[PDB]
C-alpha cells in the first residue's frame, strides 16, 4: 500500500500521508497550495 | 513646456459616500470625491472643504486617479473626523484645524464602515476586503484584525469593549469576543447577502437582498455555547429592493423608538417600536379575536409566534424622493416631529420632517424643508463652453443649463432645457445656443435670464454638433437625420439658410478659425472637408477604424486633429489630407480634442478619466492629468490658452491652470541561553527553599528543542561533532530537563534518541573519564524514562501487530 | 437545503470553539462528522499529549467506542495513512489500540473493506516495530557509560 490521491473530490491528500479538506483550509493556505501545485505541473 | 495644475474643482455636492450630520437644522459633512464638504443646511452654502493637498498635475503628484472618500465618521465630543478612502486608507482629520492628524493604512480595498468607540480612543474600520481592524488613536497603531468573514463588511455593532456583532456580504452574522479576538457565534442571516444591521438592547434587525427583514434577540450573557443570537421573526417591508442601512432613534422624553430602512430605490421606510404596554394590550385583544374565531389554544400560540413581528413593529411612514437615495441619517427626534436628512445619487441634499402625534403621523407625506441643489447639476454635463472674455463657463446637461463664474466657482444662472448635447456662447458672452437631443435649438440670454427662441423642428433627430463662424453670424448644425443645416442670426432670431444632405449620421461639425473649411465627421468612419464659402467638397479623411467623435482645426488652418472611438488621435495635413501621425492616445474612446490657441499643442480627454497634454510638432505627451473618477465628457480651452476646463461623469468641473550562523553554531547559542536560565531558576529555587525567550514566548526547553528541529538531518550529525565537550554537558542537562515534560519527550522521542546517542558515541572517552557524581545521576535518570518512553511506544506497536493479524486470520477462516 | 446549510455553519463554528477551549471529546465528534482530517489529527495529537502527563482518557475513549461502522471505516482509513509516515505513526497506533479495546473484534471483521484497510496497516506497523526496538538497543550505551564511570 502507498498513499495516493484523495478519493473524495473535496480533499487534498499528499504522499506525506496528510489529508486536507478544502473546507477547513484558511484562504492563505489555499493560495500557497494552489501555487505549490502550479510548480509541480510546470516542470512536469 | 509649462506645467498645468488643477486650480479648482467644483460642481459636486454629495458623492458616493455617507453623510455625517452635526447639530448646531445644523450642518452636514458630505464627500466631494477626494474632498469633504461641510454644508450649512439652513443657508445652503458651503462652509468649508477639506483637501489633503498635492494638487493633480504637479510634479510631486502621483500618477493615478486620487482615491475618493467612501465613508465619513465624526466623534462629536472630540471634534475628530475619520475619512475612509477607496484605496483602503483612513485619515483622521482635525475639524477645527482642518489638517490631517493620523494616517492608517491597513486595508486593501475600499472602506465601508468606520465607528469610534464610546470613549473616542479607538477606531473600528470594516472594508471591502472583508476585514475589521481596531485602531488605537493614542498609540497610532492597529491593535488587532478580525478575519472570519469572506466578503465585504456591510455593518457591525460594538458599543462595549467586550463584544462586536458584524455582518458581511456573504450573509453571515458573526459575534466576536474582543478580548480573545475570535468569532464565538456564526449564523446564516439571509440566503444571499446581508446588507443592514441595527441593534437596540436585545432587539437586532437585519436586512438582506429581498424585502424580508429578520428580527433577532441579543442575549449576550447566555453563554450556553450558542443562542446568544436567536431569530424571533420575519416581517416584509414594502420595497422589494435591498435595505442598505438601518438606524435607530429614541425619543428621550417618551422613550419611544423609531428606525428606518434605507432602500436602494427612491424610498426610505420608517417604523415605530411598540411599547410593552401596547404589546400586551394588542396580544390580549388579538387573542380574544382569535378565540372568538374558534381556533384552538395551541393554534393561537403558533399564530402569535407567526405574527410575532406585528406586535413589536408598526410601519410609520414612507419618505419618497425624486432621486435614488445614496445615504440617510436621523437628525432630531421630538414628541412634535421627526426629522431625516439624506443625500441622493443625483448630487443633492434633502431635509425631511415627519410631524406626528402618538402612533401615526399627522400629514400623509413628509415635508421637504430644505435642499442643496444650486451649486451642482443632477445629470452629467455633456458639453461646456467658455465665453470669449474667459469669465463665464456654461455647462449644459439633461434638464438644466447652468452658467458659472470661473473665479468664484459659483453658479450665476440656471435655465431649464431639454437633453442638451452641445452648447456654445455667442460673441459678447451674452447668449448661449443649445442643440438638444430632440432636434431643438434653444437660445438663451444671460441678462434677461430667459429662453428667447426655440426651434422645435430644427432637425428630425438629435443635434449632435453645433458650430459658429468666427464672425458669429452663421451657425452650422449637424444632426443624426444625416443633414447639415446653415442658419443666420438676424435682429435676435434664427433663420434657416441652407441644407446639405449627407449619406450617414453626423457626429461633429467644425469650422476653421479662418472660416475657410467645414469638417464634418460621419458615422461611416470618415471626416469630410468642405469649402465653407462655396460648400464645395474638398477632401475626405480615411483611416479611423471607428467613428470620429471630435475634430479641431489649428489656428492657421494647416493641421486638423480627429479623435475616434478606436482610441487613436490622427493629425492630418489639410493641404492634401495625408495623415502626419497617428497616436494611440488613450485606453478608451477619446471624446474631445482641442488645440491650444496660437499653438499646435492640443489636449485630449477620454472615457478612461485621463486628460492628456500633447505636443503638436513632436507628437509626444507632455503631461498626464489624473483627477477625474469617471468618464470625462467635455473639454474647453480658454481663448488665451491660460486654462482648460473639463467636466466628467463624476459631477466635477475641474479647471486646469497654466503654471550567517551554521548549524551547531546555532545550537551552541541556544544551549548557552536555555541552560543559563534553567540553572538560574534551579539555583533560585534552591536558595528559596530573558528578553529573547519572553519575546518568542517559549520555555527554555522548547526554545532549545525548536533549534534542534530546524537543523536538517543531513547537517545534524556534523553539527554535533563541532560542539566542544563543555557544550555536551550542557546538552545532557537539556535532555535531563526535557524528560520531566512527558509531552515534549513523546512529541520528539526519536529525535532526542538519535542526537543523544550520537553525542555519547562521539565523545564517550571524555564522558567516562569524568568523576562528576551529579553527571552520574543525570545519565541514570535520563536512562530510565528514555527506556520507559521507548518501551511504551514499542508495547503499543507490538500489541496492535498481533491484534491485527488476528483480525486477518479470522476473516480468512470465515471466508475460506 | 437551507436547514442543512444552517446546521453546517453551526458545526463548523462549534468545532473551532471546542478546539480553542481544549474540549477534545467534543472536538473529535464534530471533526468526524464534518470529515476534517487535519482537525481530527490535531485533536487526537493534542489529546494524546495531555494523556502523557486508559488510552486517551475516559471520555474520548467512550466517544471512540460508540462509533458506527461507517465512522470506523473512515477513522481507520486515516489511521492507515498516518501510519505510513514515521513522524505521525504514534498517533495512529494509539487510535488503533483504542478501537480494539472498545469494540467487538468479531464485528470489526464483517465490516466490508476493513480487512483490506487492516492489510495495509500491518506491514507498516512491523517496520515501526523493528525500529524503536533498535532504539531500545541503542539506549544501552547509557548502561555501558555508567558501568565505566563506576570503575
Amino acid at each position: 500500500y502507498n498513499v495516493g490521491k484523495a478519493e473524495k473530490d473535496g480533499e487534498i491528500r499528499l504522499k506525506n500521508g496528510v489529508a486536507m479538506s478544502k473546507e477547513e483550509l484558511t484562504r492563505e493556505d489555499k493560495n500557497r497550495l494552489r501555487r505549490a501545485l502550479k510548480r509541480k505541473r510546470s516542470k512536469a | 513646456y509649462q506645467r498645468f495644475e488643477q486650480a479648482a474643482a467644483f460642481g459636486v455636492i454629495a458623492s458616493n459616500a455617507n453623510c455625517v450630520w452635526i447639530p448646531a437644522p445644523g450642518q452636514l459633512i458630505t464627500s466631494a470625491l477626494e474632498d469633504v464638504n461641510i454644508w450649512d443646511i439652513k443657508t445652503g452654502d458651503l462652509v468649508s472643504k477639506l483637501s489633503d493637498g498635492l494638487p493633480p498635475g504637479a510634479s510631486d503628484a502621483r500618477g493615478a486617479k486620487p482615491a475618493e472618500c467612501t465613508y465619513l465618521e465624526a466623534h462629536k465630543d472630540t471634534d475628530l473626523l475619520a475619512v475612509g478612502y477607496a484605496d483602503g486608507v483612513i485619515k483622521v482629520w482635525d475639524l477645527m484645524s482642518k489638517t490631517v492628524l493620523l494616517n492608517f493604512n491597513g486595508h486593501k480595498a475600499a472602506i465601508t464602515l468606520l465607528q469610534f468607540d464610546g470613549t473616542g480612543t479607538r477606531l473600528i474600520s470594516g472594508s471591502k476586503d472583508s476585514n475589521i481592524i481596531v485602531w488605537d488613536l493614542v498609540g497610532e497603531v492597529g491593535l488587532y484584525k478580525l478575519r472570519s468573514h469572506k466578503d465585504s463588511i456591510t455593518g457591525f455593532w460594538c458599543q462595549g469593549e467586550d463584544w462586536l456583532i458584524s455582518t458581511s456580504k456573504d450573509g453571515m452574522i458573526k459575534l466576536w469576543d474582543l478580548k480573545t479576538h475570535q468569532c464565538i457565534e456564526t449564523h446564516i442571516a439571509h440566503t444571499g447577502e446581508c446588507w443592514g444591521l441595527a441593534v437596540k438592547d436585545d432587539l437586532l434587525i437585519t436586512t438582506g437582498t429581498d424585502s424580508q427583514v429578520k428580527i433577532w434577540k441579543l442575549d449576550i450573557e447566555n453563554d450556553k455555547m450558542g443562542g446568544k443570537l436567536t431569530e424571533m421573526g420575519i416581517f416584509e417591508k414594502q420595497s422589494k429592493q435591498r435595505g442598505l442601512k438601518i438606524e435607530f432613534i429614541t425619543n428621550s422624553s417618551d422613550k419611544t423608538s423609531f428606525f428606518y430602512i434605507q432602500n436602494a430605490d427612491k424610498t426610505i421606510e420608517t417604523f415605530r417600536i411598540r411599547k410593552e404596554e401596547e404589546i400586551a394590550r394588542g396580544l390580549k385583544k388579538r387573542e380574544k379575536r382569535l378565540k372568538e374565531k374558534g381556533l384552538t389554544e395551541e393554534e393561537i400560540a403558533k399564530s402569535i409566534k407567526e405574527s410575532y413581528s406585528s406586535f413589536i413593529l408598526h410601519p410609520f411612514q414612507t419618505i419618497r424622493s425624486l432621486y435614488k437615495i445614496k445615504s440617510a441619517s436621523w437628525t432630531t427626534v421630538s414628541s412634535s416631529k421627526l426629522e431625516l436628512v439624506l443625500t441622493t445619487s443625483s448630487n443633492t441634499i434633502e431635509y425631511y420632517s415627519i410631524p406626528y402625534e402618538k402612533r401615526d403621523p399627522t400629514s400623509p407625506a413628509p415635508l421637504k424643508t430644505h435642499t442643496i441643489e444650486l451649486q451642482g447639476q443632477r445629470t452629467d454635463v455633456r458639453s461646456i463652453d467658455i465665453s470669449d472674455d474667459n469669465k463665464l463657463l456654461a455647462t449644459a446637461s439633461n434638464g438644466s443649463l447652468k452658467i458659472w463664474n470661473i473665479k468664484t466657482h459659483k453658479c450665476i444662472r440656471t435655465f431649464e432645457c431639454g437633453y442638451a448635447l452641445t452648447c456654445k456662447f455667442l460673441p459678447g458672452g451674452l447668449l448661449v445656443i443649445l442643440g438638444t437631443r430632440n432636434g431643438e435649438l434653444q437660445l438663451f440670454d444671460l441678462a434677461s435670464s430667459s429662453l428667447l427662441d426655440t426651434i422645435e423642428d430644427a432637425h428630425d433627430a438629435a443635434i449632435w454638433s453645433l458650430d459658429l463662424t468666427s464672425d458669429g453670424k452663421r451657425l452650422v448644425t449637424g444632426s443624426a437625420d444625416k443633414t447639415v443645416k446653415f442658419w443666420d442670426f438676424k435682429v435676435l432670431k434664427l433663420h434657416h439658410d441652407t441644407t446639405l444632405e449627407l449619406t450617414d449620421d453626423i457626429l461633429c461639425v467644425r469650422v476653421s478659425p479662418d472660416d475657410r473649411y467645414l469638417a464634418i465627421s460621419l458615422l461611416d468612419n470618415t471626416v469630410k472637408v468642405f469649402f465653407l464659402d462655396s460648400m464645395k467638397f474638398y477632401l475626405s479623411l480615411y483611416g479611423h477604424k471607428l467613428p470620429v467623435l471630435s475634430i479641431d482645426i489649428s489656428f492657421d488652418s494647416k493641421m486638423i486633429i480627429t479623435s475616434s472611438a478606436d482610441k487613436n488621435i490622427k493629425i492630418w495635413g489639410l493641404d492634401f489630407g495625408d495623415c502626419h501621425k497617428s497616436l494611440f492616445a488613450h485606453q478608451d474612446s477619446i471624446m474631445n480634442v482641442k488645440f491650444l490657441p496660437q499653438s499646435h499643442n492640443f489636449f485630449s480627454c477620454s472615457k478612461d478619466a485621463v486628460v492628456k497634454y500633447w505636443d503638436g510638432e513632436k507628437f509626444e505627451c507632455i503631461q498626464k492629468l489624473y483627477a477625474h473618477q469617471s468618464e470625462v465628457w467635455a473639454l474647453a480651452v480658454a481663448t488665451d490658452g491660460g486654462f482648460v476646463v473639463s467636466s466628467s461623469h463624476d459631477h466635477s468641473i475641474r479647471i486646469w491652470e497654466e503654471t550567517s550562523l551554521k548549524a551547531g553554531e546555532r545550537l551552541m547559542e541556544a544551549l548557552d541561553l536555555g541552560i543559563a536560565e534553567i540553572e538560574g531558576l534551579e539555583a533560585y529555587n534552591r536558595d528559596m527553599k530573558n528578553a529573547v525567550l519572553i519575546a518568542v514566548n517559549k520555555t527554555p526547553e522548547q526554545y532549545i528543542m525548536d533549534t534542534l528541529l530546524r537543523i536538517r538531518m543531513s547537517q545534524l550529525e556534523d553539527a554535533l561533532m563541532v560542539m566542544p565537550f563543555s557544550y555536551v554537558l550542557k546538552f545532557l542537562k537539556f535532555i535531563d530537563t526535557v524528560m520531566q515534560n512527558k509531552t515534549l519527550l513523546h512529541s520528539h522521542l526519536p529525535l532526542i534518541c538519535k542526537n543523544l546517542f550520537f553525542i555519547i558515541k562521539f565523545n564517550h572517552k571524555e564522558l567516562v573519564s569524568q568523576k562528576n557524581e551529579e553527571l552520574k545521576l543525570q545519565i541514570n535518570r535520563v536512562k530510565t524514562e528514555l527506556r520507559s518512553a521507548l518501551k511504551s511506544t514499542e508495547d503499543d506497536l507490538g500489541f496492535n501487530v498481533q491484534g491485527l493479524k488476528f483480525v486477518k486470520q479470522q476473516w480468512n477462516l470465515r471466508h475460506n | 437545503e437551507q436547514e442543512k446549510a444552517k446546521l453546517q455553519v453551526e458545526q463548523e463554528q462549534s468545532l473551532q470553539n471546542y478546539m480553542s477551549k481544549g474540549d477534545w471529546t467534543n472536538a473529535f465528534l464534530l471533526a468526524m462528522t464534518l470529515d476534517h482530517p487535519m482537525r481530527l489529527f490535531n485533536v487526537l495529537k493534542r489529546a494524546l499529549g495531555e494523556s502523557r502527563s486508559v488510552i486517551f482518557n475516559e471520555e474520548l475513549d467512550q466517544a471512540i467506542s460508540i462509533l458506527n461502522d461507517e465512522q470506523l471505516i473512515l477513522l481507520m482509513k486515516r489511521c492507515r495513512d498516518w501510519n505510513t509516515n514515521a513522524k505521525t505513526h504514534t498517533i495512529a497506533q494509539r487510535t488503533i489500540r483504542c478501537i480494539l479495546m472498545h469494540h467487538n473484534i468479531a464485528k470489526l471483521s464483517e465490516i466490508p473493506g476493513m480487512v483490506k484497510i487492516v492489510d495495509a496497516i500491518i506491514p507498516y506497523t512491523q517496520r515501526h516495530f523493528t525500529r524503536v526496538d533498535n532504539l531500545v538497543e541503542q539506549s544501552y550505551i547509557l548502561d555501558y557509560a555508567l558501568v565505566e564511570m563506576d570503575k
